[PDB]
DNA sequence: ATCGGATGTATATATCTGACACGTGCCTGGAGACTAGGGAGTAATCCCCTTGGCGGTTAAAACGCGGGGGACAGCGCGTACGTGCGTTTAAGCGGTGCTAGAGCTGTCTACGACCAATTGAGCGGCCTCGGCACCGGGATTCTCGA
DNA sequence: TCGAGAATCCCGGTGCCGAGGCCGCTCAATTGGTCGTAGACAGCTCTAGCACCGCTTAAACGCACGTACGCGCTGTCCCCCGCGTTTTAACCGCCAAGGGGATTACTCCCTAGTCTCCAGGCACGTGTCAGATATATACATCCGAT
């Protein structure tokens, strides 16, 4: 039975930030669980908001708004920038 | 029309009225402004988050359902406003 | 000879009638002005529902009397009838507000 | 029929297709914004970067190549913003950050 | 195999170890059993809710993801278990 | 002549090393037996994952050290270095656990 | 704008329990908001558990289990019994 | 306030290893391409809530003003709690062995999904009137000095 | 401590608008087919749990004991309660403008849904060093005599 994860991705970004520093499997699964939790956080929040907007579609503006709701101050700011970057990089595709 | 210093618009009699409602007998002065700060800090979040809703609402007026969903997201939900 | 009730007694009756009453204890307009002042910080010239701001003030005052309540309780554990700012601070601390 | 994943199209790591399938199977909205998975995954990339970075900071602060969950607890307890983000969250093998109160010290 | 009285199986040395971890110097006796009670009460919820999950899971063994979703629903979420 | 460190000092170092250490401070088997005892109350003969029960004990001990922590804090506000049950009770009270 | 509520059924069940009583429309709105709160609560919890069960079908077993998760003690017991009796009545025809 | 001794702790060292980084073959979800609908976006319209101001009132806030009441500091004692050392004890390793029950696949089927036709339960809107809110006044009961 | 006085409770009466009842007026609920499919269920594994039992030992319980914080009491200060007065601006009632909120009607861009193909991900082996552990050592720090 195939069980998906992100250890590949967390290791990728680890190297991208710290090629030297290693990783433990315990903390690895911790990271995985954590990102799952925060993704469900943002998912529920954005869905709730869109339901308030009564909009059956979920777009990036919702994501920005709801992460702003989620993140303590400057993080979000920083966050949204790269996010914008992303979609720009993807809209420029 | 730039507003300011309405925080001290909170009267010490009002604060002590709320305290008596909370069942408090003796109070010090150092509390009130401190109190006020907290008050500010408290509302500091919700309105922003509220207008954040209004942000996504693409509207200029702010509604109750905003703070409803805020207090909900703030785990302090309230009833009686839809 | 002029009469003056002993301390707290009048405030005690005030407590009693306030637990008796249920309406707000904050003047509307000052609270509203404060809210709009806070609002212009995040964005200027934003309108509001009277229902919305009534909700704001009610929910605030609720949180506030709850804070006053459990800080009273803490001061009981502090064995004092006078309140101390540290009581409020540490209450927020236990309230995870730090 | 040239292939290129949306993650490469965003030059990032988190799987836009996988997370898109996930949110689809998550039953949150009928239709979706195609760029919303990109955006959210970028946010995840960012926050993960910060937290793992602080973790590695503690790790090599302890001469530790492979990061231990204790590093994670220390990191999440040091930063104000991340701690606020994960205040009511608990961490396995976390422990408590060093903290001694003033009066605890004998005079 | 009917179990009992494992609550006192919690050793006072264990309790004081946890307290020292919490950064506590002087402790009274009256705490420990009291402590224990709380402990019980605390877990009193989760396991039930957990097996409640297992209830709907229609299974005889209890899993971690149960308590994961419990602590989540209990607003005390934990990481490192899927 | 025999030497004995002053009170707390040894316990102080214990605090220091425990904030230094991160592993559990509860014996596994007693905790597990307690969990199964609690389980049979709601339903008898239920099995468990070792991972599951490890999670139970870790999360418990976390909640427990948090309670010990903020009760320590409250006792600071109680101006004592000894702990009192009322501190724990009122802490739960502020923790909404009442 | 056609807005939907439950205050009529509130008045109904009130007369069912207290025929000689009035309500403040304020209180009715409060109660209706409470209705909505408990409804969203139970619905979200049910969807989440079904997700844990990977179920795409939310049925009465889910209902009862989620209520038990939410309501305490005799509240939950009475609610379970009531829902059971009602679904039995509906299934009887 | 210092020095000496005890003790506890940070370090280097050695090796063991088992997690762990790494690489595979194989799988399927992701990409790529194509079709439809219709949620979303825009715009013109209406409404109408809000935001603004104006004047009169007083209850309320500001401020002052003793002053008893307790916050607090200190001071005696004592009991309860750290501690180090005894004791005994289950805790942990570990390894064995059985299987009950998770956990997987393969049906087949009842079961909403969905749509279409139908409509009456329900909701916006309109009287209406009676508990309820306010008021004034009389009687009751707490409280502070004997 | 029995009165004086004061804040309060209660009683009757006044006037009101929200609570409620009813009325047009639907669209959303029902009904009934119809269909593909979620899962219900059967029926297999296998493994993780569950218990068994032994061996070692770090750990736990209790003791004695110093001791020192908790606690209890006293006196002080100051300070916040209570009341009196003076000032004010919240409120309240009314008016008015418009600017946004909500609405509807088009219009179509984007996403869901389908089908194809494969390549990144995943289970699975595989050496292998980060660090776990133990040991002796050197440094830091408490505690008591001076």
């Amino acid at each position: 039975t195939r069980k998906e994860s992100y250890a590949i991705y967390v290791y990728k970004v680890l190297k991208q930030v710290h090629p030297d520093t290693g990783i433990s499997s315990k903390a690895m699964s911790i990271m995985n669980s954590f990102v799952n939790d925060v993704f469900e956080r943002i998912a529920g929040e954005a869905s709730r908001l869109a339901h308030y907007n009564k909009r059956s579609t979920i777009t990036s503006r919702e994501i920005q708004t709801a992460v702003r709701l989620l993140l303590p101050g400057e993080l979000a700011k920083h966050a949204v920038s790269e996010g914008t970057k992303a979609v720009t990089k993807y809209t420029s595709a | 029309k730039v507003l300011r210093d309405n925080i001290q618009g909170i009267t010490k009699p009002a604060i002590r009225r709320l305290a008596r409602r909370g069942g408090v007998k003796r109070i010090s002065g150092l509390i009130y402004e401190e109190t006020r700060g907290v008050l500010k800090v408290f509302l500091e979040n919700v309105i922003r988050d509220a207008v954040t809703y209004t942000e996504h609402a693409k509207r200029k007026t702010v509604t109750a359902m905003d703070v409803v969903y805020a207090l909900k997201r703030q785990g302090r939900t309230l009833y009686g406003f839809g | 000879k002029p009469h003056r009730y002993r301390p707290g007694t009048v405030a005690l009756r005030e407590i009693r009638r306030y637990q008796k009453s249920t309406e707000l204890l904050i003047r509307k307009l000052p609270f509203q002005r404060l809210v709009r002042e806070i609002a212009q910080d995040f964005k200027t010239d934003l309108r509001f529902q009277s229902s919305a701001v009534m909700a704001l003030q009610e929910a605030s005052e609720a949180y506030l009397v709850a804070l006053f309540e459990d800080t009273n309780l803490c001061a009981i554990h502090a064995k004092r009838v006078t309140i101390m700012p540290k009581d409020i601070q540490l209450a927020r601390r236990i309230r995870g507000e730090r | 029929a040239k292939a290129k994943t949306r993650s490469s199209r965003a030059g990032l790591q988190f799987p836009v297709g996988r997370v898109h399938r996930l949110l689809r199977k998550g039953n949150y909205a009928e239709r979706v914004g195609a760029g919303a998975p990109v955006y959210l995954a970028a946010v995840l990339e960012y926050l993960t970067a910060e937290i793992l970075e602080l973790a590695g900071n503690a790790a090599r602060d302890n001469k530790k190549t492979r990061i231990i969950p204790r590093h994670l607890q220390l990191a999440v307890r040091n930063d104000e913003e991340l701690n606020k983000l994960l205040g009511r969250v608990t961490i396995a093998q976390g422990g408590v950050l060093p903290n001694i109160q003033s009066v605890l010290l004998p005079k």
